[PDB]
């Protein structure tokens, strides 16, 4: 329809950031939480609430 | 170490888990029927989304789902445990049945549905008769192997009736029935039946087939069969 | 030396009577999906198989060695003996009730058979097996007759096994079960006489060959016993002279029952066979 | 037709450009990272009572409740502590497939194949639960409902459209009809501001709330897509589909990044979930097992294989100390 290619247009001019700082701050956000995640790193049985 | 209202919590979930026993004890001892149609089938007149009914002291559910299209590959992986699947086939209309044959096709050839039987209504039978009677019947055009055709000898028709609506009759039922024949063997079969819009005897029919699918499930559970 | 035969061959059997009898109350505890109606009838007959591999043996062996003790002390060991063997047969009946009913009564087996009336039932079955075993402790004995030589024939008598034991304990079961498993039969014979239009022959003797069996070895196993005791019964010219050995091997036979009972009616179904499938392979 | 030839330029257009902005993979920037390892989680709690298969479980705000759906027609109410039940409310529909609790935990939302969202209300005066609201304006039936706060929520059916509604006055604001086939996953972002869609096209579009215009598309798959989620940092999600495969999609890139499977695996994906720290990702599978996988290297890390069934849910909590599998067998287990 009409529409349609007009849909597309707006779909083709936002600016787009290469995969390499995506990646960098992937990483960033999954290294400064890791000490906080129960699953990764065990925590001892005392504080564990399913026992 | 408990104290008052660990109690209470102990007494609702006790009356909870009771309550729940009785519902899985009127639930557990009744049967589940999935009616399949097109439109000016005639689906909803043979005994409307949902209907009760108890026959000879035993229960049975009828479900219909017809808020949906043509497409309906997503939500049929729910009913893989219905115990029978029943489907309605128009024969008035010669050009809108072979699109109908390509709907029982899927439906005999679905992944989900490779243990479950199918009951087949081949309805509007006075109809056919009265066009088949009359003169504009044009059978043969929208179907040429019917010239050569002929009724079989196992057949046993009704008394007081004209030939050709007979072989009419069967013909439509050959085509239903070499599908069934082509795939599938030992999992699941068809049951013909010629039912019309003022007959009454259909519940009598589906606990008699309804008997033989449970029956054949049962023998074959035990590995005798 | 035939003594030591027949010792020997009853630990063997209570051995194999007891590694075979654990596995199958194992594997219905431990699986969610076996955890059905019908498989409370296998679960209390493997029980049953199991507390005689344990218990009634040895009994048995203590009372046919022939020390001396006190007449009390020995009836005891043989009701309980008795009590032990009564229940494998009428966990038998309760089995072959169970599988008729499905069968031959299709739509309303689903709200006939429940786990309240199942258990109920084990429960009473149990309690008349119980019932009928002590009943020697309520006067029918044979003190008056006759510290005392444990033999088993000296503290029960043979006016009671008989008439008791045989006539109402054993062979109404066995009529039962012949005339269900003849109705199956001619049930599953029309199904596939009507399914065919292999062979149907061909089937036909496949399903025979099943349903023979489980009559074939319960009347193998069970009716020599009997047979002795009424032949000693009624005619003394024949059952006072016999080879001792003749009815050490009718024991054999008659205990032999606890080791073919898992391997016909457990291990020969799909789901058992599953499950073991999937324990193997996980461990 | 000159539309169509505009068209297909528009789309070479979007091809090429995706193509520039490619810089490095992420194989050869993942080379450094330390492994995983090997994670061995054990059932901890199986909860019992339910009837037939199950088709939806939901979390809490607090990590201390969940709602279970079944096909007998019944929401129940769970205390993972103690195993208890608060609550257990039935249906007027046998057929449903979505749940939901709402963040302040008064307000739990259902739907299925009658085409209508009920919306029942938990912290009552009279002690009975109620049925507060119904919306049937769809017109297919319902795959997934979320809450956004207590007086919005966002639906999406089988008519090929998803929507947007307010409780109070009952009638939907804004609705999106971009797609071509079913909408059947959906997943909000942590700042409630954006949510993405998966359709049966083999594709994902997200959307604006508030300006109701779909912003970005991604495509990629070659077969239905069964579940999606969004990343903790709200800047990647993560899709199942048919295909036997898992892929990660990054929106500022408008590509993919990452694609998990192996030659071993023929069944299809059900549910996926992520965890707190965004490196462990579970995946639910057709063969009655579950899958974990390392987000950041395309590696297997164990199999949390306890099931008789298929295992249709999948759920982690907000402190991510607990996993609940849900299944066919009307079992649900809790593992640490
Ligand atoms: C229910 C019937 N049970 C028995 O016959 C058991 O009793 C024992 N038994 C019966 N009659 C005799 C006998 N005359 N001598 C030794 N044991 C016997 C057998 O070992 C059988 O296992």
């Amino acid at each position: 329809a009409r529409k349609l290619v007009e849909q597309l247009k707006m779909e083709a001019n936002i600016d787009r950031i290469k995969v390499s700082k995506a990646a960098a701050d992937l990483m960033a956000y999954c290294e400064a939480h890791a000490k906080e995640d129960p699953l990764l790193t065990p925590v001892p049985a005392s504080e564990n609430p399913f026992r | 170490t408990v104290s008052a209202e660990d109690k209470a919590a102990a007494e609702r979930s006790k009356m909870i888990e009771k309550q729940l026993q009785k519902d899985k004890q009127v639930y557990r001892a009744t049967h589940r029927l999935l009616l399949l149609g097109a439109d000016n089938s005639g689906k909803s007149t043979i005994v409307i989304f949902e209907t009760k009914f108890q026959v000879d002291k035993v229960n049975f559910h009828m479900f219909d789902v017809g808020g949906q299209r043509d497409e309906r590959r997503k939500w049929i992986q729910c009913f893989n445990d219905v115990t029978a699947i029943i489907f309605v086939v128009d024969s008035s209309d010669y050009n809108r049945l072979q699109e109908a044959l390509n709907d029982f096709k899927s439906i005999w050839n679905n992944r989900w549905l490779r243990t479950i039987s199918v009951i087949l209504f081949l309805n509007k039978q006075d109809l056919l008769a009265e066009k088949v009677l009359a003169g504009k019947s044009k059978i043969e055009d929208y179907f040429p192997e019917f010239a050569r055709y002929t009724t079989p000898e196992d057949a046993t028709p009704e008394p007081g009736e004209d030939p050709r609506v007979t072989r009419a009759k069967y013909f439509i039922r050959d085509e239903f029935l070499r599908i069934s024949t082509a795939s599938g063997d030992g999992r699941h079969y068809c049951y013909p039946h010629f039912t019309c819009a003022v007959d009454t005897e259909n519940a009598r029919r589906i606990f008699n087939d309804c008997r033989d699918i449970i029956q054949r499930m049962h023998l074959r559970q035990y590995e005798l069969l | 030396t035939q003594d030591a035969l027949y010792v020997a061959l009853e630990l063997v059997i209570a051995a194999l009577s007891v590694a075979g009898n654990v596995l199958v109350c194992a594997a219905v505890g431990t699986a969610n999906t076996l955890q059905t109606p019908t498989n409370y009838f296998l679960v209390s007959l493997a029980a049953a198989d199991v507390a005689v591999g344990l218990f009634a043996i040895p009994f048995a062996i203590t009372i046919s060695l022939g020390f001396c003790t006190d007449f009390y002390g020995c009836l005891f060991l043989a009701c309980f003996v008795l009590v032990l063997t009564q229940s494998s047969i009428f966990s038998l009946l309760a089995v072959a009730v169970d599988r008729y009913l499905a069968i031959c009564v299709p739509l309303r087996y689903k709200s006939l058979v429940t786990g309240t009336r199942a258990r109920g039932v084990i429960a009473v079955l149990w309690v008349l097996a119980f019932g009928i075993g002590l009943t020697p402790f309520l006067g029918w004995n044979s003190k008056d007759s006759a510290l005392v030589k444990c033999l088993f024939e000296n503290v029960v008598p043979m006016s009671y096994m008989v008439y008791f034991n045989f006539f109402g304990c054993v062979l109404p079961p066995l009529l039962i079960m012949l005339v269900i498993y003849i109705k199956i039969f001619l049930v599953a014979c029309r199904q596939l006489q009507r399914t065919e239009l292999r062979t149907t022959l061909q089937r036909e003797i496949h399903a025979a060959k099943s349903l023979a069996m489980i009559v074939g070895i319960f009347a193998l196993c069970w009716l020599p016993v009997h047979a002795v005791n009424c032949v000693t019964l009624f005619q003394p010219a024949q059952g006072k002279n016999k080879p001792k050995w003749a009815m050490n091997m009718a024991i054999l036979l008659s205990h032999a029952n606890s080791v073919v009972n898992p391997i016909v009616y457990a291990y020969r179904n799909r789901d058992f066979r599953y499950t073991f499938h999937k324990i193997i392979s996980r461990y | 037709d000159q539309l169509r030839q505009e068209a297909e330029q528009l789309k070479n257009q979007i091809r090429d450009a995706r193509k520039a902005c490619a810089d490095a993979t992420l194989s050869q920037i993942t080379n450094n990272i330390d492994p995983v390892g090997r994670i061995q989680m054990r059932t901890r709690r199986t909860l019992r009572g339910h009837l037939a298969k199950i088709y939806a479980m939901h979390w809490g705000t607090d990590s201390r409740l969940l709602v279970s759906a079944s096909q007998d027609g019944k929401l129940i109410i769970w205390d993972s502590y103690t195993t208890n039940k608060v609550h257990a409310i039935p249906l007027r529909s046998s057929w449903v497939m979505t749940c939901a609790y709402a963040p302040s935990g008064n307000y739990v939302a259902c739907g299925g194949l009658d085409n209508i969202c009920s919306i029942y209300n938990l912290k009552t005066r009279e002690g009975n639960v109620r049925v507060s609201r119904e919306l049937a304006g769809h017109t297919g039936y319902l795959s997934c409902c979320r809450f956004l706060d207590d007086n919005q929520i966002v639906t999406s059916s089988g008519d090929t459209t998803c929507a947007l509604w307010d409780i109070e006055t009952g009638q939907q604001t804004t609705t999106f009809t971009g797609h071509t086939g079913d909408v059947m996953s959906l997943s909000l972002a942590p700042d409630t501001r954006l949510f993405v869609s998966g359709a049966c096209d083999a594709s994902a579009k997200l959307w604006d709330v508030r300006e109701g215009m779909c912003r970005q598309t991604f495509t990629g798959h070659e077969s239905d897509i069964n579940a999606i989620c969004f990343f903790p940092n709200g800047n990647a999600f993560a899709t199942g589909s048919d295909d036997a495969t898992c892929r990660l999609f990054d929106l500022r890139a408008d590509q993919e990044l990452m694609t998990y499977s192996h030659d071993n695996i023929i069944c299809g994906i059900t549910s996926v979930s992520f965890s707190k720290s965004g490196r462990l990702l579970l995946a639910g599978y057709d063969d009655f097992n579950c899958n974990v996988w390392d987000a950041l290297k395309a590696d297997r890390a164990g199999v949390l294989a306890g099931h008789d069934n298929r295992v249709s849910c999948l759920g982690v909590t907000d402190d991510g100390m607990a996993v609940a599998t849900g299944s066919w067998d009307s079992f649900l287990k809790i593992w640490n």
